[PDB]
């Protein structure tokens, strides 16, 4: 395959991308949900399309087996964005990186125990407020980790703050922003331009 | 199961490996640059005096037991370069070269080495681009005594321009630290943004959107960046070097001036020499701090070299058991008269032990047929 | 100011011990022997994978950010030969060669080297004698080639007499242990004293006494000793590569039955090869681990101080008249100057009028249209 | 025995020949390069059509049996490209490649081939030095394809320089036959004799001692040279070729004024591609008479490419003869299925008809364990 | 051997060369007739000299085994220098090419037998003047043939005339003059251009 390769995050960030993509040349022909399928051609037959975890799209790019991606800034900063170019804040699936405690529960007397997905994020986060933790690794429902004793606090992107209050926990400190960003393989970025900078500049218009 | 990024270099590999370390070596020596071997391990003091924090956690430490004083493990050479260089040096020009094994902490690019095998030259003591020119010609004919088929791209970049612009624009830390990473990130859109609401917003957004067109770089910036002195200087010593690779060496030469890797020890032009498409160059050099005292140098990982050498295929020889042992003492002592004129040409010949020693990789036997011994291959 | 037993090899020196590295390796290379070059490092599981005490405190510990498991800086090549040897060797003969650089935490003798140059040559799968006089050989073709005016002696030892006579003998580890510090520091006073209460005591003295004399060694020893299988066949491999030494090699040999350094390792016969008067060995070699191994290393930086290359020629080409030249005239001594360099020469293309090599012997000079070299 | 200058081409060569054949061929197709195949014989009316006294001399003659006329085997396929341009080409553009055998009578250099696999390519109706600088691009497009280390090198000359100074000149035929003579053989000294009596003396003297500096060339001529039209822009050609040699493809130029072969049938700028320190050319190329029709094109002898050259190693599999007959049908089916999969990847595997049946140069066995076809290297 | 290599001529031409050698960086340390050696040091360390046969020089030249060469012009004519550079007429050996017959015999009424070292020369001059003739080759002693008929005429270098006079023999037509030449192999004129010049512009000084 010759054209370029496009790596999309499966869930939340997909929905908001695809009106970016039809204002450039690409568009999916089939549905990433109904459809069983791993590579999807698009309206432009020199782009294809990967549907990927969200994690995954990183590792993707900067190995090469995509040219470029959509991926969210919380999974950048998570992975270590050291071999891709970050050439646009797509402005998309908008949130926060939080902590977040029980409500009123107050702060033990020791080193407090991270539950996070975004273990060098809570690492680097509470090493900047001069605090030192003990980091336990999750995968999903960071919610529930305080509420049986797993952790003091989490670590988790927030947007509307529902499903913490849902679950009975509170946000305590803003740690950054996040957004979807476009990121691009080095090697493809040198040898693929001619493909790429009409979709940049389509983008980059679309916001 | 040895670490990530350590591997065994054996055999065919091996001996390409030694070759290759040699033959580019006794090149260097030629070309009038003096060989010098520090040691794999030093006091921290001196090995890291003046490092960079990236080269700090990149170097290993051990402690020194006759002292209880902290060592490490050389990450880099070049610093013990610039020892010797102050202690054998004086004012004049000096020349260095070396090739020795250094140790990483991590490695840099994706499934990097950890243990290159570094090789090196280096100028102390001369200002002029001419030094940076020689340099170029030492590699290239390095280069092109390698017989590739693979082909060397070379990016040009050169930071005193962002750093003059940075100084009579007099940007904060902060700002200097924001342009750095969009800069690093190709981040045009956003740059063109940050760049309305600075001073001299315009020169920092035409070094990345022109940059490559050093011909016309210096029509295209402000009045003050056009009469500084070293901004001036900077861009004529790229367009220097550019035609040189051109014409001397029919090298494609690319221009980026708005890469700043290593921001912290370049102090003027440098290079970075890419092997067809792989990400991390295979050759980093320039100009950097020799204390005031001038230097510029280059290094690379001969092992990298590995994949994109080939040498002559070897002739492995056997002599028969049986045939050899038949012989009275005066035809033992020709026949190995014999072997050692195969062995002074490179021939590999195996005298065996037992009817069963077998060297790997057997292309001929030296057999006995009629009072004669030939060389017959297998 | 480098830590003690650390030098840098700078210039002469350093373009001596290239040229040292590169002409021995390519000559074990012609003999048959498989070039190998692992690294400096690795993981201790693999590296000290059998070790000796001394071989732990000699390897430099760090720990692998990666996994957070411990690795070593190599002191030793030989246990990465075995593990390579292992994966790729198979159960016939096999030969390999290596040079690197190793690390110690202490320097191995008064005033030794930290970093030393180790290069080595090692043959497995073979038991018998003719093995080890294959190595010996090499080692004395390569000692040869270097044109040295220092002689090489060589001290024969064997390890098997010692340990036999432990398991006849009945020792216990402590015993063991002090008949080994007697012997490394010949006390023989203390030994001949020690001797009296042990079992078969008289034979333990007997090794320190009169060890050197290895024709007649057989012969002093007791009835139980002299019955023993294995002592009978040592002491017969110590007097057939003693002759080969002399016969062959015109090579002054030592015995010396009570040499149990590298107790832990060593197997049978052990070598130590001595330059001059100098304390420290300059070649250790000898056997070791069912499969079989001998071999021998050296450092390579220890032999700089007794061999020569010839002079260099250092050349500089004129500053001046090299700009006088139009572009026709500066290729042309360009494609001059590429075969001087061919040959070896060392030419300085000038930067500047004062631009002037370290040692300069011969200037390029241009007279009536020709560049000749001149001795300075 | 083969005649010389005549040799097979066996095995891994010969699929390496006919790789590069179709490789080159679908590389000029897609430059939009018309493919054409004439036949190997013509009657001699038109395969030699204003053809040199060399082109005469190097075609095999024979006879037709249905006509009694006389054909040849053709040495060039060039001429027979006029031929078919005249026909279908009309007065525009047209572009025509090439790759056929052809035989000659005699080898040109030392030990050349007399049956050379010609592969080419021309441009008819375009005057413009833009046709050339295609030409160019097609050629190094179809060079870099081949990833060799041998280095090509370029040398540039340009017959109208010479022939318009004779012609200004006014020189009688043996004078330019002597001048052509030592401008052969580089007799400088003799050449500067001849030329102190000749008029325009200078100017020939000039081209032989200084035409390889052709950014002066023009300035070092007389006033009657540098006022000729032809002489100007023939410099100017010269120049904007070279450029785009270095700078487009990083390729090293010389510049040869006084090349005069071919001086019956090139009509202004020619090309010679060398190959390392080869004596004969491997590419040949410049401006002809298409016929008023302008035409420039290059060829090549695709046979020399094989010692430049190498594939990938092939993967020769050879199916177990046992194995394979206790099979059922289904299973038969099966591995066929899986076999013609392999074939469609490139792997060459055999069917075995005995049990003794072996490929030459054998890999892989393809072989069952446990109910599975996989393949073990031998 | 990174230097040049000098291909002499070795009996009459030698003689004449060895002035023109010294001139230039270039003497021999022994001497050709009383040492047993082929390849030969000079004074010179980049040049090196072989002693062949007049007729071997054009053939080690143009195969690249020598750089450059001293040949006669009768040699270069007969052997076809077709790969080499002819650079320099030395005007050194001089002598001429002729026909001869025995002393005021008549041309017989047919094609003529012509006996030669010289095959090609003597085809193309007959041939230049309409002639067909049967060609016989020779290596030596041409004033034999015609004595007992072997041929009608003979082709061979002339220099007095005294040696055709001595057998009975006078010379016919003078078919052109020959002297010593500098030849040069193509690729060494490219490649060791450097090394060659000095000893050119001296050859070029010394006449
Ligand atoms: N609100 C977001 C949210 N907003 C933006 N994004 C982006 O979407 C990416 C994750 O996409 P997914 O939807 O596939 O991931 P997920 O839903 O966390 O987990 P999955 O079960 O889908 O694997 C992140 O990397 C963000 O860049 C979000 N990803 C997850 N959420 C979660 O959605 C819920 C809504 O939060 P409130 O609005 O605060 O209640 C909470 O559980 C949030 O943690
Ligand atoms: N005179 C010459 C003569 N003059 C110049 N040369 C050159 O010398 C080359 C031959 O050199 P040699 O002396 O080795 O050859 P050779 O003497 O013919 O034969 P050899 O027995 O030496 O092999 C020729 O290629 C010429 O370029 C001559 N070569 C040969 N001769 C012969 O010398 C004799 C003298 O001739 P008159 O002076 O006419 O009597 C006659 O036999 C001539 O043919
Ligand atoms: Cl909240
Ligand atoms: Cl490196
Ligand atoms: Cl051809
Ligand atoms: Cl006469
Ligand atoms: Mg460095
Ligand atoms: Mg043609």
């Amino acid at each position: 395959f010759l054209g370029l390769t496009l790596a999309l995050s499966k869930g939340r960030i997909l929905e908001e991308t695809m009106p970016l993509l039809r204002a450039a040349g690409v568009e999916l022909l089939e549905d990433p949900e109904a459809s069983r399928k791993l590579i999807f051609p698009t309206s432009n037959p020199n782009v294809r399309v990967l549907i990927l975890r969200a994690s995954d799209v990183p590792t993707y790019v900067e190995h090469g087996a995509a040219d470029f991606g959509v991926a969210g800034k919380d999974v950048l900063l998570e992975h270590g964005a050291n071999h891709v170019y970050e050439l646009l804040d797509l402005k998309i699936a908008q949130c926060k990186l939080m902590t977040a405690g029980v409500k009123d529960a107050p702060l033990p007397n020791r080193r407090l125990r991270i539950a996070t997905k975004y273990v060098n994020v809570a690492r680097a986060y509470f090493a900047s407020q001069g605090q030192q933790v003990d980091v336990i690794k999750l995968y999903g429902s960071m919610e529930l980790a305080p509420l049986v004793g797993l952790g003091d606090l989490i670590v988790d992107v927030v947007d509307t703050g529902n499903t913490l209050r849902a679950n009975g926990l509170e946000a305590r400190d803003h740690i950054c922003d996040v957004s979807s960003r476009l990121i691009v393989n080095q090697v493809s970025y040198k040898r693929k331009f001619a493909l790429l900078e009409p979709i940049l500049d389509s983008f980059k218009n679309s916001i | 199961m040895l670490p990530d990024g350590v591997a065994d270099v054996l055999f065919e590999d091996a001996h390409k490996q030694e070759v290759l370390r040699h033959q580019l070596t006794q090149q260097l020596i030629t070309h009038g640059y003096q060989l010098v071997s520090p040691p794999m391990i030093e006091f921290t003091e001196s090995l890291l005096s003046g490092a960079s924090e990236d080269l700090k956690r990149q170097t290993f430490k051990i402690i020194d037991q006759l002292t209880g004083r902290l060592m490490g493990i050389r990450a880099d050479i070049t610093p013990q370069i610039l020892r010797i260089d102050a202690h054998h040096g004086g004012d004049g020009i000096a020349r260095y070269c070396y090739a020795g094994d250094v140790i990483h902490t991590l490695p840099s690019g994706l499934f990097g080495s950890r243990t290159p095998l570094q090789l090196g030259a280096e100028i102390f003591g001369c200002e002029s681009i001419a030094a940076d020119i020689e340099l170029i010609d030492v590699l290239f004919s390095m280069i092109n005594s390698l017989d590739m088929s693979a082909v060397l791209h070379v990016d040009l970049g050169h930071v005193t321009i962002f750093k003059r612009l940075a100084e009579l624009a007099a940007l904060s830390a902060s700002d200097t630290e924001q342009l750095m990473q969009l800069y690093a990130n190709k981040n045009l859109p956003e740059l063109k943004q940050v760049c309305q609401v600075l001073p001299m917003g315009s020169d920092f957004y035409t070094l990345a959107r022109f940059g490559h067109d050093i011909a016309n770089l210096l029509g295209r910036l402000s009045e003050n960046a056009q009469q500084d002195t070293k901004i001036v200087t900077a861009i004529d010593e790229l367009q220097r070097l550019k035609a040189h690779l051109q014409v001397q060496w029919q090298c494609a030469v690319s221009i980026d001036v708005t890469e700043l890797s290593g921001y912290h020890y370049h102090t003027g032009i440098v290079f970075n020499g890419y092997i067809n498409s792989e990400t991390q160059p295979l050759v980093r050099g320039g100009r950097f701090d020799g204390m005031p005292r001038q230097a510029t140098g280059f290094s690379m990982d001969v092992s990298r070299l590995l994949a994109h050498t080939q040498l002559d295929a070897p002739f492995i020889v056997l002599i028969d058991y049986d045939a050899f042992n038949n012989l009275d003492s005066a035809q033992r002592q020709l026949l190995l008269q014999q072997v050692a004129s195969l062995r002074q040409q490179g021939y590999r010949v195996t005298m065996p032990l037992t009817a069963e020693d077998m060297p790997v990789g057997l292309t001929h036997r030296l057999s006995l047929a009629d009072n004669q011994w030939r060389l017959h291959a297998v």
